[PDB]
């Protein structure tokens, strides 16, 4: 849930 | 050890604090191997740029870290860091998470990941055809770690970081992701990984790093080791440079000499059997059992190997054919949701509390597995790796003739693995028992099995179950269709793998001999 995930995920994504 | 300049990282609100990094190295696979809870991701987010390390003190700068590392060979990759030259791909370990991060189907995010142009050869690779249309809110935990891979492969960088890429993955796809993986260094890119899987491990890495410690205490990172090296220090439990004995005893694979051949009674036989499920079909061959024997079962997902064991457990009926059994069965089902209001002493001690007390039990069982610090945990709090070994011992304190473990390692740590492997095999020989064991890590079935049982087919259609048959025609069988090989090592005696195109990956792949014992 943390937000720390929401932006590693996003930077491989996006 | 414990130096201060050596001291990268406190966290406030624990005070868990890691010492030293490993290397990174352009044309090199780095490999990490340890217990949870000693840094290893902590590293990673270090080296990738997402958390400026505090220094165990209160730096909150990149200039800080590129002081604290001169006459380090990490100075200018900090540097480097600092000022953008580089910005490492990072395939995270939380990749359950990713649906909150991301929406949409799986096809829109590998095409703006893709900057190499080789979305249809990853796409092939990891077999994410069927994936492709899928929205991420109904993509499996395999299917999301896959995606992930896909996503940091195809991206355009030098530096590559992998956190625990085989979490989720069956027997094949871990192989193949590896070997997906390793191919990075070969175009002369860094490539840093975190893993749990041994033989992943051992075909991934030309260097490995040893993290050692106390879980949510301190971790450290070895200093950088060949592979062999490395895994043969890691099992023996001493880091010889180091000088760091980090657990008490050696574990030790089987040397040739050490399990006689025996001809074993049957136990029980079974005949052809058939599950259907709508469409999907497994058909298993006629098959024995032997008293006192572990039987291994290897196979991709989708096919089978749960719906095979459910059978034997008498929870699930066939369509076709008769298991006639007189036999009490203990059975470690592959996903458990705990539903339990008590400790887990509580649960244990009301299975059988004289094992509870035993000398043996506390040794081979109790301890290495973790369960007495455990003990007075509700069962109804404990994570998916607690749950797992928690459940795992129930099992193994149950007095049946046949004792059925489906994919114990799952949440596990590479150190809880060995314990796992070890508490099976050890348990089995004491009690002169029978077990059969499905598994997805090749060093955990090297050393539990005596036979081997294959699963063939196609995930969701159809599966075939092989008659059990020794490992060496089991492991040649179901590596031939990966196209990977393993030899022997005299050290330690565990199986290593050959690195593709290598001069005994060429000879045994010639021969058909894929595995040897
Ligand atoms: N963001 C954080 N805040 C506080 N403590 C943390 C944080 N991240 C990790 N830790 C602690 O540091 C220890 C090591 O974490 P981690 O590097 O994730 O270990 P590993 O990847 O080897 O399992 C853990 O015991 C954890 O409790
Ligand atoms: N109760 C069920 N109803 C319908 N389909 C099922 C059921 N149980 C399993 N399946 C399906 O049967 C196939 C075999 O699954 P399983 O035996 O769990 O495979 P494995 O354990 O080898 O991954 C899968 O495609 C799965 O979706
Ligand atoms: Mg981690
Ligand atoms: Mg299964």
């Amino acid at each position: 849930s943390e937000e720390e995930a929401l932006a590693g995920l996003s930077a491989l994504f996006g | 050890s414990h130096l201060e300049e050596d001291c990268v990282h406190r966290y406030g609100v624990n005070a868990f604090v890691l010492y030293r990094l490993p290397v990174v190295k352009e044309g090199m696979v780095v490999g990490i191997v340890g217990p949870n809870g000693t840094g290893k991701s902590t590293a990673v987010k270090i080296l990738a740029g997402q958390l400026i390390p505090n220094l165990c003190g209160d730096n909150d700068s990149w200039d800080g870290v590129i002081r604290a590392f001169r006459g380090n060979e990490l100075q200018n990759y900090f540097e480097k860091l600092k000022n953008g030259e580089i910005r490492p791909v990072v395939k995270p370990q939380y990749v359950d998470l990713i649906p909150k991060a991301v929406k949409g189907k799986v096809i829109e995010l590998l095409k703006k990941a893709d900057e190499t142009g080789k979305l249809e050869e990853v796409v092939k690779a990891l077999e994410l055809e069927n994936v492709l249309d899928r929205e991420i809110q109904h993509l499996s935990g395999g299917e999301l770690q896959r995606v992930a891979i896909a996503a940091a492969l195809l991206r355009n960088a030098t530096f590559y970081f992998f956190d625990e890429p085989s979490s989720y993955l069956d027997i094949r796809q871990r192989l193949n992701a590896a070997r997906a993986i390793r191919r990075l260094s070969e175009e002369g890119k860094s490539v840093l990984v975190v893993e749990h899987d041994l033989a992943v491990l051992d075909y991934l890495s030309d260097i490995i790093h040893v993290v050692y410690g106390e879980p949510g205490v301190y971790g450290i990172f070895s200093q950088p080791k060949g592979t062999r090296n490395g895994i043969n220090e890691f099992l023996r439990g001493y880091l010889k440079d180091e000088n760091v004995r980090f657990r008490p005893y050696e574990i030790k694979f089987t040397k040739t000499g050490e399990r006689v051949e025996i001809e074993r009674e049957t136990l029980v036989t079974y005949p052809r059997l058939v599950k259907d499920y709508g469409s999907f079909r497994l058909e298993v061959e006629p098959g024995e059992i032997k008293k006192g024997e572990v039987i291994g079962i290897v196979g991709p997902n989708g096919i089978g190997k749960t719906t095979f064991v459910k059978m034997l457990a008498g929870v699930e009926e066939p369509t076709e054919g008769k298991i006639e059994w007189d036999l009490t069965v203990a059975y470690k089902p592959q996903y458990i949701k705990a539903d339990y209001e008590g400790t887990v002493y509580e649960l244990l001690s009301k299975i059988d509390a004289s094992k509870l007390n035993s000398n043996f039990y506390k040794t081979e069982l109790l301890k290495p597995l973790g369960i007495i610090d455990l003990y007075d945990r509700e069962v109804n709090e404990l994570s998916g790796g607690e749950l797992q070994r928690v459940a795992i011992a129930a099992t193994l304190l149950r007095d049946a003739d046949i004792y059925l473990l489906d994919e114990p390692s799952a949440y596990l740590d590479v150190e809880q693995r060995l314990a796992v492997s070890r508490a099976i095999r050890h348990l089995m020989e004491k009690n002169e028992k029978t077990a059969l064991v499905v598994e997805h890590d090749v060093l955990m079935i090297d050393y539990v099995s005596d036979r081997l049982m294959v699963f063939e087919g196609e995930p969701g259609k159809y599966g075939r179950a092989l008659p059990p048959m020794g490992m060496r025609e089991g492991m040649n069988r179901f590596l031939a269709s990966i196209g990977i090989t393993f030899r022997r090592d005299p050290d330690t005696g565990r199986p290593r793998a050959n690195k593709e195109g290598s001069v005994k990956d060429r000879e045994q792949k010639e021969k058909g001999e894929y595995y040897y014992i």
